[PDB]
C-alpha cells in the first residue's frame, strides 16, 4: 500500500479484492506515482506467523490461511515453495530461520546438500528415472520362490490376462512363472527385434512392472498365485505416463551459496562439573521436603561411574554453585559420553524431572563453560531415576524447569583425538561357549567370565561375526586403551546381515562409530523391499541420536528421495508425530528437506495432507448425519488424490451416501471411494477404508509388520499358512488408515444373523469340489494365527474381532494391545464353534485324523518361529523409546523369550506349549510327541 | 551352612525382581539365586559394581563348587563366605571388589492412581499443543503490528512532503480525510493492542495452570511406584 490508505462476499477469488482496491485508487488522489499492476505483489501475514505473497488464482482467499483481514502491497518460485513446504510439514518454515542455536543453521545449511545429490540421482537417466521414481515396484523379499511349493502352479506356469481398450479386449496366455515382462509383451502382441518396454499397470491400482526381472516375484502377482485368483493386466504404452508427470527441478533456497596435535588425552584432571542452580522447579514445597539432582556420565544404559549425587536441600531456592567430583578421569571419556541429568526427590528416589547433555559437540569440542539447559518432563511410566535412552539436546521450549550448570575451563583447544593416532598407534609403541553366547538371544543374561573370553579372545570373534553385539555390552567404555582397541576392532569388522547390524542401532549402542558401523551396513546390505518393511524401525532409531546431524538422516533421507512409496512412507512417518515436541525440532528441519527436494509430489502430499486435515475437521465435529455434510468445499477436496495407504490408489469420487458409519463405541469413517481407473472392474468396484480418530495406530503397524514377517518365514520353509497382513498407517497423533479386505464377515455377525452356525454358514457357502480346499485352508489360517497370537501374546479378544473370508481363510483385527500390560499367557481360548468346523460337524475330536494334522503343523510353525526368533528380538528392541507405554524398556521384551522359551530346550519349550495351551482350554491337550 | 538357610540364597527369580531390588542401594550389593537353564544347580551369583550388575555363575565338577579351574573348593557356601571376607582381585584384578552388604529378606490404589497418570497425562499432552498454538499466535500478532507500524512509518515518509504541500495550498478536504483515516488506524491499533494483551494475560494463566498440572503429575507419580512395589512385593 504505498499511499498507506485502507478500507475495510469478499471471500471470492483475489481478482475481485484487485478490482476493488483499484476502484479504491481511482477514487482517491495519491495513486498518479504507482507503476505497472504487473510490478506490484501482495502480500501478507497468514495464520502461521508468515509474512507470504498471493500468487494463487485457483484457491480464493478463505484458502490462504489468513488470521486477520488485511493486505499490503509492495524469486517468486522460492517463496510460492517455501509456502507449499510450510503447507506441507504443517507449521512455520521460517520461523526457523530466528533461531540462534548454531548446530540448526549448520544441519539446515549441510541437509541441502544430501537433497542435492538426492535429486540428482533422481534425475540420472530421464526419462525413466523419475519414471521408476514416481510409481516404484512393489517387489518381494525373495527373489526367487521356494523350490518346493511351486506345484500350485499348473505345470509350473500361470495363466494371465492382458488387456487392451479401445474406447477392452482380453488375452488369456500361460507363462512361466520366472520368465521377464519382454516375452509377455511379445507373446501379447501375437494372438490377434520388437524390443517393447511399455508399461503394465495393475488394472485398478498404480502399480507398473519396470524390472528386467520375472513376472512372478511381485507383491501382487505372488498374491495371485498363492490365492487362485485371475491376475489381470492393462497395456498403456509410456507415452501416457511419461506425460503425467510435467516435470520439477529442484532449485538452492537462499541460505545454499553462503559460504604436533593437542587433544583431550593431554589433561591430567577429574571430571568436575559445577551445578550452580536450577532457575525453578516444579515442585511442592510442603509436600516434598527432599530434593537432589542425580548427574551421571552414561553411555548406553551403563554408568561408567558411579552416580554422583548433590547434597539435600530445601525446595527454597535450590542455589548451590556446588563442584562435584565424578570418579571418572577426564582423558578416559569416551567419545559418547552423557551427563544424564534428573531433579529428583526423596523420602525415605523418583525423579522430578530430566535432560541429557552432551559431553561433546558437533565439533568434538568438549563442554566448557556457563551452561543453562532447560529439561523435559519425566516419560510416563518410566520409574528409573534417570533417562540415558531420553532424547539428547536442549528444551526448545522456553517454560520448563531450567538447571544452571558451569564446567571446567581449561583455556585451551579440547577435541577428541583424530582416528590417525589410533590408527598408527603401533609401529613405534573352546568356541562352544562364543557359538552357545553368538546364538543367544541380545536380551539375554551375560556373565563377567565370558566377557573376559570375549575380550580375552576377541582376535576369535572375527571369525563368529554375529557376535559383535555380545563385546560391547562386556567392554568398560571407562577405559582409553580397551575403548581404542574396540574402535580397531570396529574399523575393521566384517559387515554383518541387515538385521544384526540393525541390532547395532539400539538405545544401548551410542558410540558414533559404532552406529556409523551400522548405518554402514544397513545402507549397504538392506533391500527396497526390505527397508520398506523396517521403515518404521529406522525412523524409530532417529530419536536416540546425539546430534541433528548424524550418518542415519545420510540414508534415509537419500532413500527417502529416491523411491517415491519409500519416500511417501518416509513423509507420513516423520509427519505422525510432530505433536511430541522433544523431536519436532529436527524432524521439522528434515521435513523441510523433504518437502523441498520431493519435487512436484510435493502438492500431491498437499492433497493428501488437505484431505486429512479435512477429515481431521470432520472427525472433530463427530462425537442427521449426511445433511450436515453437504458443502462442495469436501467434494472438491476429498477426490482425485492418492491415498495414504497406498500411492497407487487414487481415491475416486465419493459416494456420500454409500458411506455409512455404525457406532462400534469410538466412530471411524468408513468411506468408499470410487476407482477412476478405466478397467477397475476387473480388481474392485470400490474402494474402502476406515479413518480412524482418537485411537493409536503405530502398535497395529508393528503387529502387521511382524505378523506379514512371521507369514513371510512360514511361506519360506514350507508351511502354507497363509496370513491376511492388510494395510495399516497411522498419519498423525492418534489417527490414521486401516484397510477393509474382500468378501469377509465376522464370527458374531454370522451367529447373530444365521450351536454349529459358523459350520453350517461354511457348508452353506460353496458345494462340491471347492470345499474341501476351503476346510484345508481353514485349517491353515487357524494354525498360524492360533501360533502367532500366541507367540507375541496379544490381548483379549472375542469374536467380533475375528473374521472368515469366502475362500476359507480367517483372519484377525482389532489389536487392542500385544505382549501383555502387566498390571494368563493365552486368555484368547479358542471355542469349540471352531472346532465343530475343523472336525467338520463331529462331536468327537480325539479320533480324528484332520485334528493332529491340525495339532503337529501348528507344533511345526511354532517351531519355526522359535529358530527365528532373534529378528523379532531386535525388531521389539529398536522401539523402546518410541513412546508407546508397553515397549519403553527391555524387562517388556522378555515376553517374547518367555513364551518361546528361550531358555529351555526345544523339546522343555514344546511341553512347556502344551502346557500353557492346556491350561488355556482346561483339557485337550498335552499328547504324544511326534 | 546349607543353602536354604543363606540370605544370599534367592532361588528361581528373573531378572526383572533382581535388578528391581538391585536399586537404591549402595555399591556392594549381593545375591544369588538359581542359574536359568536349571541343569544341576548351576546357580548364579549377582555384583552390583560401577552402578553395573555383574553376573557370576559357579561352576559344579565332579562334586565340586569353583568359578572356574583349578577346583579345590568344596561347597558354594564356602566359596561365598571366602570371598565375602576377601577381596575377588585375586584371580582377576578388574573386579577387585568386597562383599559387604547382603540382599535380606525384607488392592485398587495402584489401578485409580495409574488411571490418574493417564488423565494427568493427556492433559498435558493437550495443554502442551494448546500453549505452543498459543504462543505461535502471540508471535504472529507481534508481527503483524510490527508490520503495520512499520508501513506506517514509510508511509509518512513518503507522503510528508505531498501532505505540506496539499495543507499548504488552501486545501481543508483533505485534512478532514486524512483525520479521518488517522483516527480509525489509531482505533484499529488501540483494538489489537488490548486484543494482544488479553491474549498474554490468557497465556500466563494457562501458563500458571500447565504449571500446577505438572506440579501435581511430579508428586502423584512417587505414590503410584510405591505402591507398584508394594503390590510386586506382596504378590510375587
Amino acid at each position: 500500500l504505498p499511499n498507506g490508505m485502507i478500507v475495510t462476499l469478499r471471500e471470492a477469488t483475489l481478482i475481485t479484492i484487485k478490482h476493488e482496491l483499484f476502484k479504491e485508487a481511482r477514487k482517491y488522489p495519491l495513486h498518479q506515482l504507482l507503476q505497472d499492476e504487473s510490478s506490484y505483489i501482495f502480500v501478507s501475514v497468514t495464520q502461521e506467523a508468515e509474512r507470504e505473497e498471493f500468487f494463487d488464482e485457483t484457491r480464493r482467499l478463505c484458502d490462504l490461511r489468513l488470521f486477520q483481514p488485511f493486505l499490503k502491497v509492495i524469486n517468486r518460485e522460492e517463496k510460492i515453495l517455501n509456502r507449499e513446504i510450510g503447507f506441507a510439514i504443517g507449521m512455520p518454515v521460517c520461523e526457523f530461520d530466528m533461531v540462534k542455536d548454531p548446530e540448526v543453521q549448520d544441519f539446515r545449511r549441510n541437509i541441502l546438500n544430501v537433497c542435492k545429490e538426492a535429486v540428482d540421482l533422481r534425475d540420472l537417466n530421464s526419462p525413466h528415472s523419475r519414471a521408476m521414481y514416481v510409481y516404484p515396484p512393489n517387489v518381494e523379499s525373495s527373489p526367487e520362490l521356494p523350490k518346493h511349493i511351486y506345484n500350485k502352479l499348473d505345470k509350473g506356469q500361470i495363466i494371465v490376462v492382458i488387456w487392451v481398450i479401445v474406447s477392452k479386449q482380453k488375452y488369456t496366455l500361460k507363462i512361466n512363472h520366472d520368465c521377464v515382462p519382454e516375452q509377455v509383451i511379445a507373446e501379447a502382441i501375437r494372438k490377434k527385434e520388437y524390443q517393447g518396454k511399455y508399461i503394465l499397470k495393475v488394472c485398478g491400482c498404480d502399480e507398473y512392472f519396470l524390472e528386467k526381472y520375472p513376472l512372478s516375484q511381485y507383491k501382487y502377482i505372488r498374491s495371485c498365485i498363492m490365492l487362485g485368483r485371475m491376475p489381470n493386466l492393462m497395456l498403456m504404452a509410456k507415452e501416457s505416463l511419461y506425460s503425467q508427470l510435467p516435470m520439477d527441478c529442484f532449485t538452492m533456497p537462499s541460505y545454499s551459496r553462503r559460504i604436533s596435535t593437542k587433544s583431550l588425552w593431554v589433561i591430567n584432571s577429574a571430571l568436575r562439573i559445577k551445578i550452580l542452580c536450577a532457575t525453578y522447579v516444579n515442585v511442592n514445597i510442603r509436600d516434598i521436603d527432599k530434593i537432589y539432582v542425580r548427574t551421571g556420565i552414561y553411555h548406553g544404559g551403563e554408568p561408567l561411574c558411579d552416580n554422583v549425587n548433590t547434597q539435600r536441600v530445601p525446595c527454597s531456592n535450590p542455589r548451590w554453585n556446588e563442584w562435584l567430583n565424578y570418579d571418572i578421569y577426564i582423558p578416559d571419556l569416551p567419545r559418547a559420553a552423557r551427563l544424564c541429568l534428573s531433579i529428583c526427590s526423596v523420602k525415605g528416589h523418583c525423579p522430578l524431572a530430566w535432560g541429557n547433555i552432551n559431553l561433546f559437540d558437533y565439533t568434538d569440542t568438549l563442554v566448557s563453560g556457563k551452561m543453562a539447559l532447560n529439561l523435559w518432563p519425566v516419560p510416563h511410566g518410566l520409574e528409573d531415576l534417570l533417562n540415558p535412552i531420553g532424547v539428547t539436546g536442549s528444551n526448545p521450549n522456553k517454560e520448563t524447569p531450567c538447571l544452571e550448570l558451569e564446567f571446567d575451563w581449561f583455556s585451551s583447544v579440547v577435541k577428541f583425538p583424530d582416528m590417525s593416532v589410533i590408527e598408527e598407534h603401533a609401529n613405534w609403541s573352546d568356541k562352544e561357549q562364543l557359538k552357545a553366547i553368538s546364538t543367544r538371544d541380545p536380551l539375554s543374561e551375560i556373565t563377567e567370565q565370558e566377557k573376559d573370553f570375549l575380550w580375552s579372545h576377541r582376535h576369535y570373534c572375527v571369525t563368529i561375526p554375529e557376535i559383535l553385539p555380545k563385546l560391547l555390552l562386556s567392554v568398560k567404555w571407562n577405559s582409553r586403551d580397551e575403548v581404542a582397541q574396540m574402535y580397531c576392532l570396529v574399523k575393521d569388522w566384517p559387515p554383518i546381515k541387515p538385521e544384526q547390524a540393525m541390532e547395532l542401532l539400539d538405545c544401548n549402542y551410542p558410540d558414533p562409530m559404532v552406529r556409523g558401523f551400522a548405518v554402514r551396513c544397513l545402507e549397504k546390505y538392506l533391500t527396497d523391499d526390505k527397508l520398506s518393511q523396517y521403515l518404521i524401525q529406522l525412523v524409530q532409531v532417529l530419536k536416540y541420536e546425539q546430534y541433528l546431524d548424524n550418518l542415519l538422516v545420510r540414508f534415509l533421507l537419500k532413500k527417502a528421495l529416491t523411491n517415491q512409496r519409500i519416500g511417501h512412507f518416509f513423509f507420513w512417518h516423520l509427519k505422525s508425530e510432530m505433536h511430541n515436541k522433544t523431536v519436532s525440532q529436527r524432524f521439522g528441519l528434515l521435513l523441510e528437506s523433504y518437502c523441498r527436494a520431493c519435487g512436484m509430489y510435493l502438492k500431491h502430499l498437499n492433497r493428501q495432507v488437505e484431505a486429512m486435515e479435512k477429515l481431521i475437521n470432520l472427525t472433530d465435529i463427530l462425537k442427521f448425519l449426511v445433511e450436515q455434510m453437504r458443502r462442495p468445499d469436501f467434494m472438491d477436496a476429498l477426490q482425485g488424490f492418492l491415498s495414504p495407504l497406498n500411492p497407487a490408489h487414487q481415491l475416486g469420487n465419493l459416494r456420500l451416501e454409500e458411506c455409512r458409519i455404525m457406532s462400534s463405541a469410538k466412530r471411524p469413517l468408513w468411506l468408499n471411494w470410487e476407482n477412476p481407473d478405466i478397467m477397475s472392474e476387473l480388481l474392485f468396484q470400490n474402494n474402502e477404508i476406515i479413518f480412524k480418530n482418537g485411537d493409536d495406530l503405530r502398535q497395529d503397524m508393528l503387529t502387521l509388520q511382524i505378523i506379514r514377517i512371521m507369514e513371510n518365514i512360514w511361506q519360506n520353509q514350507g508351511l502354507d499358512l497363509r496370513m491376511l497382513p492388510y494395510g495399516c498407517l497411522s498419519i498423525g497423533d492418534c489417527v490414521g488408515l486401516i484397510e477393509v479386505v474382500r468378501n469377509s464377515h465376522t464370527i458374531m455377525q454370522i451367529q447373530c444373523k444365521g450351536s454349529h452356525t459358523l459350520h453350517q454358514w461354511l457348508k452353506d457357502k460353496n458345494k462340491g469340489e471347492i470345499y474341501d480346499a476351503a476346510i484345508d485352508l481353514f485349517t491353515r489360517s487357524c494354525a498360524g494365527y492360533c501360533v502367532a497370537t500366541f507367540i507375541l501374546g496379544i490381548g483379549d479378544r472375542h469374536n467380533s474381532n475375528i473374521m472368515v473370508k469366502d475362500d476359507g481363510q480367517l483372519f484377525h483385527i482389532d489389536f487392542g494391545h500385544f505382549l501383555d500390560h502387566k498390571k494368563e499367557r493365552v486368555p484368547f481360548v479358542l471355542t469349540q464353534d471352531f472346532l465343530i468346523v475343523i472336525s467338520k460337524g463331529a462331536q468327537e475330536c480325539t479320533k480324528t485324523r484332520e485334528f493332529e494334522r491340525f495339532q503337529e503343523m501348528c507344533y511345526k510353525a511354532y517351531l519355526a518361529i522359535r529358530q527365528h526368533a532373534n529378528l523379532f528380538i531386535n525388531l521389539f528392541s529398536m522401539m523402546l523409546g518410541s513412546g508407546m507405554p508397553e515397549l519403553q524398556s527391555f524387562d517388556d521384551i522378555a515376553y517374547i523369550r518367555k513364551t518361546l522359551a528361550l531358555d529351555k530346550t526345544e523339546q522343555e519349550a514344546l511341553e512347556y506349549f502344551m502346557k500353557q495351551m492346556n491350561d488355556a482350554h482346561h483339557g485337550g491337550w498335552t499328547t504324544k510327541m511326534d | 551352612m546349607s543353602l536354604q538357610d543363606a540370605e544370599w540364597y534367592w532361588g528361581d527369580i528373573s531378572r526383572e525382581e533382581v535388578n528391581e531390588k538391585l536399586r537404591d542401594t549402595a555399591d556392594g550389593t549381593f545375591l544369588v539365586r538359581d542359574a536359568s537353564t536349571k541343569m544341576h544347580g548351576d546357580y548364579t551369583l549377582t555384583l552390583r559394581k560401577g552402578g553395573n550388575n555383574k553376573l557370576i555363575k559357579i561352576f559344579h565338577r565332579d562334586g565340586k563348587y569353583g568359578f572356574s579351574d583349578p577346583l579345590t573348593f568344596s561347597s558354594v557356601v564356602e566359596l561365598i563366605n571366602h570371598y565375602r571376607n576377601e577381596s575377588l582381585a585375586q584371580y582377576n584384578p578388574k573386579l577387585d571388589v568386597k562383599l559387604l552388604y547382603p540382599v535380606s529378606k525384607y488392592n485398587t490404589q495402584f489401578q485409580e492412581k495409574s488411571r490418574e497418570y493417564d488423565r494427568l497425562y493427556e492433559e498435558y499432552t493437550r495443554t502442551s499443543q494448546e500453549i505452543q498454538m498459543k504462543r505461535t499466535a502471540i508471535e504472529a500478532f507481534n508481527e503483524t503490528i510490527k508490520i503495520f507500524e512499520e508501513q506506517c512509518q514509510t508511509q509518512e515518509r513518503y507522503s510528508k512532503e505531498y501532505i505540506e504541500k496539499f495543507k499548504r495550498e488552501g486545501n481543508e478536504k483533505e485534512i478532514q480525510r486524512i483525520m479521518h483515516n488517522y483516527d480509525k488506524l489509531k482505533s484499529r491499533i488501540s483494538e489489537i493492542i488490548d486484543s494482544r494483551r488479553r491474549l498474554e494475560e490468557d497465556l500466563k494463566k494457562q501458563a500458571a495452570e500447565y504449571r500446577e498440572i505438572d506440579k501435581r503429575m511430579n508428586s502423584i507419580k512417587p505414590d503410584l511406584i510405591q505402591l507398584r512395589k508394594t503390590r510386586d512385593q506382596y504378590l510375587m
